């Protein structure tokens, strides 16, 4: 009846209040984890509505089971997983940046200044932070072990397993070296699809190691099966070893009386012919992606040969890698460069009440399995997230050997150097400018508030510190409470993971102030 | 200052249809007085004069009996600790045939004076342990009071006598012709092989005629007509198959493919003389009976009715794999004519009817076989069931005394010597064990406290009578049905005797189930929900 | 032991990683009106899955993941209330998953905590479903690559 | 009020001290609900499911994950406890009890405002402390068979009751010294564990050989056999069809019976292959022929067994082609190409016995097993339940004894001892992590309390005598569970697994910190 010039459900706010409502989810955003951020951050319990229950101190983690209905909340969270995706690390600080950066430049709109100009100011600030963190960066020698050790410590002394600091530090750098692989002159990591975590709850995590090779949690077809193997070729392929029809429809008509038999043995035959084409390259092991029939496996255990079989093409790609084998589909093209020689050892052994596969001695592998061994599966998630922080960083740093000062020095050194540039900026930027430059000290002072410091006194002694002439690389000790020297404490992190976190929240925040108008209820129109 | 919050800790984390029930008052007197009350449910249904119940279970079925196993499995009851009371008299009722009502009481008086030793003030413990003394204590005395032996088991008149306490019970008034009939049929099965089944007896419920006019039958009856038009046989050659009467067809797909008109016009012909090359195989062996478990084609039957073949159809495996064995034949996969010695041979097979029901009849004139049929007649189905039910107390109580031979007095006779020889020993024992130990013994009372109950008469005078003339010495004193006053008589004289076999093991189960009801403290009961399986 | 699906707890673990972009959540339909024509828009082909509620937290959790790794399904739940139903469904008949598919029923299936029990998961569900043929049977990409298609003029040499 | 339910309105948060007040009191009631669970002397809980299955447990694992409890913090104990289970086997009321009372120590001192940190520090210089203690108190020593019965004893004692416990020792050392070779790890799956519902509790036992839970479908095959070639195969028996949809074609009913005939010549083969290696291997009518399939078998290859006097059974477990191979001794054969007596496994002794409706198939007086089986017998379906439950525990604790070289002193001794040490090494640590270093050591204290508090006897008094009795003596003095004296477990033969402890100090120490340094918990992923 109404004419509705627009449909009923829409709700169309506009205006000042609009501005203060994002800023204001923002900063609510950023309080959320504002306590998970330093040495001495605290865990929180998540509920998954699945029933699953998250207890980690990530900032992505956490901000990931947050059901938000203000769609500021919602852009906050896709910048906390855009960050955790792009570098790795650097998650919670660029959550608190965003929101503090978007607090300073609500009290400008309180007053008569235009957003663009904010934008403006904001973006000349971010060319200036980002010259003044390559400015200020040093040079790391990736062939020194201990240096990106010492790396990875810093990264992870943040999180749960920092207390076994030195197996997860060697863990993730073994894992991310010989994970590195180049054809073709093409160089790469890939942390994503090789070196998997797989985890097995129970026995102590000291126990935890990184195979020189990988496990699967199969076992073999057969009992007669050969459950342990000294220098294995193994032989991998995708296609089943079993009889299965064609594409066509391929109807048979039978009206002798031994036509039935011939057709059972000639499935039987083609059974044969598929073994023998794989016996003839002398394997030991046999894994495949799809069945393996059973009289295939009798025709294999003649030969002495130990099949498995179902196994997923992700785990199939890691053994190739590990071994230097080839998949083949065709086992009648089976090449002898497809045998994989390289696997120093192939062992069905059974841990707990289940078998697991392993192929852990192989010579210069290209893929690894590291074995995480736990009191429970939550505290083996939090350090499985823990050390894929430690593999991204070491990653990081092998594509990008600088490195910055950490602990707040670096925000600290950044904000003095904007500072000393407004003063000669003479234009009307200039208040946004050192306004946006300033909330960098957000990152000290949540440390300091974190370490149970007193804030105000230590701030106000680290900005007094910082205007002297060689005072970049003074910050403030996460568990102490004291101003000190970095390049004494040895806390570094990756320049790339700096960089990444100044311009991720400046761009947010741009990105939210660039908003005044909110329109919502309408259908989706599929 | 108007509610009681829930206590911290464990009261707050429990689901909201869960119960916890912890604590000796909470959780072991109400599963005791739940036991307590179970066993009073069916104390009325023990003895010679317990009465039976009208019983209707979910599926408005009537149940008509006195049997206590029967009666606890047609009632669904709720309570966990007498649904383990109910496993206990279950179990009973699988490993010896008779016996349960016996369990039930037991463990429900055993149970009973645990309470009140737990009020007494003894431990959970000290009345387990001496619970389980006085169960060594009276297995080891029980073999000291059989009175005698079946010493015969291919006698007629023996096995008669013995089954008849057993089948006394249930269906009091009309013992004697009932023991008459099971023990034929038992004798007839029972080979000069010690091994007995009990499954080799067969019994078919034909309305009517009351039950005094059922019958033992050596060999089988099936309640279904034949299929030919021959009806009857004096020198059947059954021929059993186990496949379809027909011509067989192929497993993966017949196909009929027709390419000229003479294969279509001599496709049926061949097939119509390819069945009755086969049918007249068979008859020419001489097997005049053909019994088949599969289906019969119609022109197989046609074939069977030229050559004068008897044709049973029996729907059932078991029933075909019955016939085999009282018949001696072998259930032949092809419609092959049947070799010498797959032929089954039987003196007479005849259509017949019997009431109302058309019948086949596998009889043997020999009184022997594999298999025997006790026909039984009546005027109700409910009392055809019940009548069925004595029947399988009886053939248990034979499988048992193959089993076992020795007897033991009844009508409380052995309860009594039990109770008195364990209260004796009881006093010898020092510790905290002896007042456990004169509990046990006590509870054997109620044995003959639930007959004196039943039977009519005043139950403490009858305890006092038994233990004054056990007391001079005689251990074969059981109290008197056939009194209108509290009276005792010699149990071995008149023959009312139990196997030892089922006191044995009816004790050690019931102590075992009081015990196990005994020992837990705690219960945590889940919301009901649903499951209806 | 297959009877005991092993595979479970693997489709489990893969299905524990539903998107990058979150799992979104189901949507809520607050008008029978907008139930009625929910129905009716969308091709024949499209399935979609109606849940009825006031054990229903689990299943809805389990909606939630399946829709997060069936992006071709239209889960979606709805109030009892919203439609108004008798006495007996809005009390003893509240879990029933309700499946549409080009406006005919295809699962009626009503009091599913029964049959389905209460401590099932995602994947007891799925297979529940599937043994029903009900549910119909992929690399991620960076972020998106389509705009709009639609100029043929892309590329050309004429002399 | 707080960030969260600004975001979200309909979202659970309890924040600061409101995390650790809820985290505390459900691992309190966990505790609170276990402890009467540990020790011979704790008392028995009936469990009803909904369907109203009734199971009779005291084992903690069982009694938590049959607890109708909907809780954050008692779902990670009992994931804790679940992975304590999976990987030792034993020790799961021990993981609650310990995770409890570090909780409730360390709750006495934050309540005084002292940060959860420094207690965590605390409980990590106790954790190094005593498990150094506990690596210098491990007995070494060659475990014969006593040592494995006292094992098994101490823990089948706690399962169960006195002469049940008794049997079942035997029963599981038995069956562990059977199957397990000299050097090599031991696989728990070749001891096969039966049920059957008709003897008493105390007449579970074990066969040297395996039983099978079904027998020969064919009324004609023979019950029992004296001397037995084995034949353990893989092969379908049974008709099996065409993969390419062969389908048949006739013109007349001969030809329809010549191909009926001539469509089961291939299964035939292979009856007739089975049939001359009978025939060939035993000439007489003394030897027994048995054939067991993991594949069924289809009627008219019965029967055609049963006439040359075969006994075979079909659809086998898969674990049995490996269980029949390493204890008769043959090979199991996926095909008939190539067999000869060098294939067939041996049995003194085939025979099926019938319980109601189900037949069970005993295969006995094997040449030398390595693989036996543990007949479990009982009245009820709860017993045997219990009794399984029971032989699982014993096993684990059996293999872990043979596992480690060393074996640890029980009834709380150990725990006495620890305790003693830590407070020993306490000034050694530096700052105010020695009240972390006191907390843990009275939560490793809570076994003796419960051990003494399930006695009967008084708590405080008994663990102030056992402490002065270790003092003075410096022996591994633990609680006496009939007079509450302190008792040397070592000679009495109570002995417990050096990794379960191990374990035990591990989980229960990371799992406690954890929840300590967890300030506050969310549920906001709905709407
Ligand atoms: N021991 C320490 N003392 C002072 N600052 C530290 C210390 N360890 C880490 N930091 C600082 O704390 C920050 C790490 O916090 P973290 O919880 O890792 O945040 P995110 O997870 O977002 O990287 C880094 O910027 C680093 O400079
Ligand atoms: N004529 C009789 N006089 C006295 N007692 C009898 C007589 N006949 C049977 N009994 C007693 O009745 C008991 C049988 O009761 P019954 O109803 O069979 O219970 P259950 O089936 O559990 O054995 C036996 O213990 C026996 O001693
Ligand atoms: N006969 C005994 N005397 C004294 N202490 C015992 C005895 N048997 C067992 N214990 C103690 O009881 C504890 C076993 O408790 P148990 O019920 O097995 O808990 P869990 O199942 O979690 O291991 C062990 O620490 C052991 O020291
Ligand atoms: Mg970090
Ligand atoms: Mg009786
Ligand atoms: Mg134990």
């Amino acid at each position: 009846r109404p004419v509705l010039v627009l449909s009923q459900n829409t709700k169309r706010e506009s205006g000042r209040k609009v501005q203060s409502g994002n800023i204001n989810a923002a900063k609510t955003i950023a309080d959320i984890i504002r306590t998970c951020l330093g040495p001495k951050s605290m865990m929180k319990m998540l509920l998954d509505p699945m029933g699953g229950i998250v207890m980690t101190n990530d900032g992505n983690a956490i901000l990931r089971e947050i059901q938000v209905q203000h769609p500021a909340a919602k852009s906050m969270i896709e910048i906390s997983r855009t960050q955790d995706e792009e570098v790795g690390d650097g998650t919670t600080s660029v959550i608190i940046l965003a929101g503090e950066m978007l607090s300073v430049a609500e009290h400008f709109l309180e007053q008569q200044m235009h957003p663009t100009v904010v934008i403006s100011a904001y973006r000349k600030a971010l060319d200036d932070m980002i010259s003044t963190l390559k400015k200020i960066s040093i040079p790391v020698d990736i062939s020194d072990s201990d240096m990106m050790l010492n790396i990875i410590n810093s990264s992870i002394t943040t999180k749960a397993i920092s207390r076994w600091s030195s197996l997860a530090c060697n863990i993730a750098l073994d894992a991310v070296k010989m994970v590195q692989f180049e054809e073709n002159g093409r160089k790469e990591i890939d942390i994503k699809k090789y070196a998997r975590v797989e985890k097995i709850p129970g026995g102590i995590i000291e126990d935890s190691c990184v195979l020189r090779g990988v496990m699967i949690n199969k076992d073999v077809t057969h009992p007669r099966m050969r459950r342990y193997i000294k220098n294995p070729r193994i032989v991998l392929l995708d296609s089943s070893l079993e009889y299965k029809k064609g594409e066509s429809q391929t109807d048979i008509e039978i009206t002798r009386e031994e036509d039935f038999t011939r057709i059972l043995q000639m499935e039987e035959e083609y059974i044969q012919q598929l073994c023998e084409d794989i016996i003839q390259l002398k394997p030991d092991v046999v894994i495949t992606e799809k069945g393996i029939s059973d009289l295939a496996q009798h025709y294999l255990m003649r030969a002495n040969i130990t099949a498995i079989r179902r196994v997923r093409k992700t785990d199939n790609n890691r053994i190739a890698r590990a071994c230097g084998a080839r998949i083949v589909s065709r086992p009648e093209e089976l090449r002898e460069d497809d045998v994989g020689t390289g696997a120093g050892l192939l062992e069905i052994k059974k841990i707990g009440d289940e078998y697991f596969t392993f192929i852990t001695d192989c010579k210069d592998p290209k893929a690894c399995t590291i074995l995480l061994r736990g009191a429970s599966k939550e505290i083996l998630s939090e350090v499985e997230r823990n050390l894929q922080d430690a593999m991204q960083v070491c990653r990081n740093v092998l594509l990008d050997p600088q490195l910055v000062p950490g602990g707040g020095a670096s925000e600290m050194a950044v904000a003095h150097a904007l500072t000393e540039k407004s003063k000669a900026m003479t234009g009307v930027e200039q208040w946004p400018y050192r306004a946006v430059a300033q909330a960098l000290e957000v990152i000290p002072r949540t440390l300091i508030q974190n370490c149970g410091a007193s804030t105000i006194r230590l701030l106000t002694s680290l900005r007094a510190k910082h205007t002297q002439e060689n005072c970049e690389t003074w910050g403030v000790n996460g568990e102490t409470g004291t101003l000190v020297d970095m390049k004494e404490l040895g806390i570094w992190e990756p320049l790339a993971v700096k960089l990444q976190t100044y311009k991720t929240a400046v761009e947010t925040a741009v990105l939210l102030l660039r908003i005044d108008d909110i329109v919502s209820g309408h259908k989706k129109k599929g | 200052a108007l509610h009681v919050p829930k206590a911290p800790g464990f009261a707050q984390m429990l689901k909201e249809g869960a119960k916890h029930f912890s604590g000796l008052e909470e959780a072991v007197y109400r599963n005791i007085q739940a036991c307590k009350e179970l066993a009073q449910t069916t104390r009325t249904a023990y003895g010679p004069n317990g009465m039976n119940k009208m019983v209707i279970n979910h599926l408005e079925k009537l149940f008509v009996t006195n049997d206590a196993a029967t009666i606890l499995r047609e009632l669904e009851v709720q309570h966990p600790a007498a649904k383990m009371i109910v496993m206990a008299s279950h179990m009973q009722e699988q490993e010896v045939g008779d016996g349960t009502n016996f369990v039930l009481v037991f463990a429900g008086a055993l149970l009973e004076l645990a309470e009140e030793l737990l009020r007494i003030g003894l431990s959970v413990s000290e009345v387990i342990e001496g619970y389980e003394i006085a169960c060594r204590k009276a297995h080891e005395i029980l073999p000291n009071l059989v009175c005698c032996s079946a010493k015969n088991l291919r006698d007629i008149d023996e096995v008669s006598s013995l089954l008849r306490t057993s089948i006394m019970s249930k269906q009091y008034g009309n013992e004697v012709f009932l023991a008459k009939l099971i023990a034929q049929a038992c004798v007839s099965i029972f080979p000069d092989s010690g091994h007995f089944n009990v499954d080799n007896i067969r019994v078919c419920k034909i309305l009517g005629s009351g039950i005094s006019s059922s019958s033992v039958l050596h060999g089988m009856v099936f309640k279904k007509e034949t299929e030919g038009d021959v009806t009857s046989v004096k020198d059947a050659k059954i021929a059993v198959y186990s496949c379809p009467f027909d011509g067989m067809i192929t497993e993966t797909k017949g196909t009929v493919l027709i390419k000229t008109a003479e294969e279509l016009m001599n496709f049926s012909k061949g097939e119509e003389n390819l069945m009755d090359a086969q049918v007249k195989a068979i008859a020419d062996t001489g097997a005049n009976v053909v019994v088949t478990g599969g289906k019969v084609a119609d022109m197989a039957l046609h074939y069977a009715n030229k050559y004068n073949i008897m044709l049973v159809r029996l729907n059932s495996k078991w029933d075909l794999r019955r016939l085999c064995k009282t018949v001696g034949a072998t259930a032949l996969p092809r419609l092959t004519p049947p070799v010498l010695e797959e032929m089954g041979h039987c003196d007479s097979v005849y259509l017949s009817e019997v009431g109302d029901t058309q019948v086949v009849v596998f009889k043997h004139e020999k009184e022997d076989g594999a298999i025997s049929t006790i026909v039984l007649r009546g005027s109700t189905d409910n009392l055809m069931d019940d009548i069925e039910r004595a029947v399988d107390d009886g053939v248990n109580t034979f499988k048992v005394l193959t089993r076992d031979k020795r007897l033991v007095p009844g009508g409380g006779a052995t309860e009594i010597e039990l109770a008195k020889q364990i209260t004796s020993y009881g006093e010898t024992c020092p510790g905290l064990e002896q007042y456990a130990i004169k509990k046990f013994a006590e509870a054997f009372e109620a044995i003959p406290r639930a007959l004196a109950e039943n039977s009519g008469v005043k139950a403490n005078e009858v305890i006092s009578k038994l233990y004054a003339v056990h007391q001079e010495g005689n251990k074969n004193v059981g109290l008197d049905i056939e009194a209108e006053v509290p009276a005792v008589k010699d149990m071995l004289e008149a023959g009312i005797l139990d196997t030892y076999l089922g006191k044995y093991w009816a004790i050690k189960l019931a102590t075992n189930a009081a015990v196990t009801v005994l020992r837990v403290d705690q219960i945590i009961m889940a919301k009901p929900a649903g499951g209806p399986k | 032991f297959l009877q005991q699906y092993r595979k479970q707890r693997m489709e489990e673990m893969r299905q524990q990683l539903h998107k990058g972009p979150q799992f979104k959540q189901v949507f809520e339909i607050s008008s029978g009106e907008g139930f009625l024509d929910m129905i009716d828009k969308e091709q024949k082909s499209i399935v979609i899955m109606v849940h009825i509620y006031e054990g229903t937290e689990a299943m809805n959790g389990c909606m939630i993941c399946l829709a997060a790794e069936y992006p071709a399904v239209k889960f979606c739940k709805v109030k009892s209330s919203v439609i108004g139903a008798s006495s007996q469904f809005t009390r003893n008949a509240l879990p029933a998953l309700l499946i549409y598919k080009g406006g005919e029923l295809i699962g009626n299936f009503v009091r599913v905590t029964d049959q389905l029990g209460d401590d099932f998961f995602a994947v007891d569900l799925e297979a529940f479903l599937q043994e029903f043929g009900l549910l119909p049977e992929l690399v991620l990409t960076s972020v998106r690559n389509s705009a709009t298609c639609h100029s043929e003029d892309s590329d050309l040499e004429i002399d | 009020m707080a960030a969260v339910k600004t975001l979200n309105p309909k979202a659970e948060v309890a924040r600061a001290q409101a995390a650790l007040a809820v985290n505390i009191s459900a691992a309190r009631g966990l505790q609170d609900v276990l402890r009467t669970n540990l020790g011979p002397k704790g008392t028995m809980k009936m469990l009803v499911s909904g369907a109203g299955d009734i199971k009779l447990t005291k084992d903690g694992n069982v009694l938590l994950h049959e607890m109708q409890i909907q809780h954050p913090t008692a779902s990670l104990i009992a994931k804790v406890a679940t992975a304590q289970d999976d990987i030792t086997g034993d020790g799961t009321t021990s993981n609650v009890l310990i995770i409890g009372e570090l909780l409730k120590q360390a709750d006495l001192y934050i309540s005084e405002g002292l940060h959860p940190r420094i207690i965590t520090e605390g409980f990590e210089a106790a954790k190094e402390k005593a498990l150094q203690f506990l690596e210098e108190v491990k007995v070494s020593r060659e475990m014969d068979r006593e040592t494995l019965i006292d094992v098994a004893r101490t823990s089948l004692r706690t399962k169960v009751h006195a002469e049940l416990a008794d049997v079942l020792t035997e029963a599981v050392v038995d069956s562990i010294l059977a199957i397990k070779k000299q050097d090599e790890p031991i696989d728990l799956f070749m001891i096969e564990i039966m049920e059957m519902k008709h003897k008493s509790e105390t007449d579970t036992s074990l066969i040297r050989g395996l039983v099978l839970d079904h027998g020969a479908r064919h009324p004609d095959m023979k019950k029992r056999v004296e001397d037995a070639y084995i034949l353990t195969c893989n092969v379908s028996l049974e008709y099996e069809k065409t993969e390419v949809n062969s389908g048949f074609f006739y013109k007349s009913a001969e030809e329809r019976e010549k191909l009926v005939k001539a469509e089961r010549k291939f299964i035939e083969d292979r009856v007739k292959k089975i049939i001359e290696l009978k025939r060939k291997v035993c000439g007489d009518s003394d030897k027994g022929f048995v054939v067991i399939n993991q594949k069924g078998i289809d009627p008219f290859s019965l029967d055609a067994l049963s006439k040359e006097g075969i006994v075979a059974l079909r659809r086998a477990k898969r674990r049995n082609m490996e269980r029949l191979t390493l204890a008769c001794g043959g090979v199991a054969l996926n095909s008939f190409d190539d067999l000869s007596p060098d294939c067939l496994g041996h049995a003194g002794l085939v025979y099926e016995y019938t319980l109601g409706e189900e037949k069970f198939t005993f295969i006995e007086k094997c040449n030398n097993p390595r693989s036996v089986t543990l007949l479990i017998k009982g009245p009820n379906k709860h017993t045997l339940t219990q009794i399984k439950d029971a032989v699982r525990d014993g096993l684990r604790a059996v293999k872990n004894a043979i596992d480690d070289g060393c074996v640890v002193p029980g009834a709380g001794a150990v725990e006495v001892a620890m305790a003693e040490a830590l407070i020993k090494h306490k000034p050694s640590v530096k700052g105010r992590a020695q009240l972390g270093v006191q907390a843990f050591a009275d939560a490793l204290l809570i076994i003796p309390k419960v051990l003494a508090q399930n006695s009967g006897f008084d708590l405080q008094e008994t663990l102030v005598k056992i402490q002065a009795e270790h003092s003075e003596s410096g022996q591994l003095v633990g609680v006496d569970l009939n007079t509450g004296e302190p008792m040397v477990a070592a000679e009495v033969g109570v002995w417990d697994n050096y990794c379960v402890k191990k374990q035990l100090l591990h989980s229960c120490t990371v799992i406690a910190t954890n929840i300590l340094l967890v300030d506050e918990i969310m549920r906001a992923g709905m709407s």
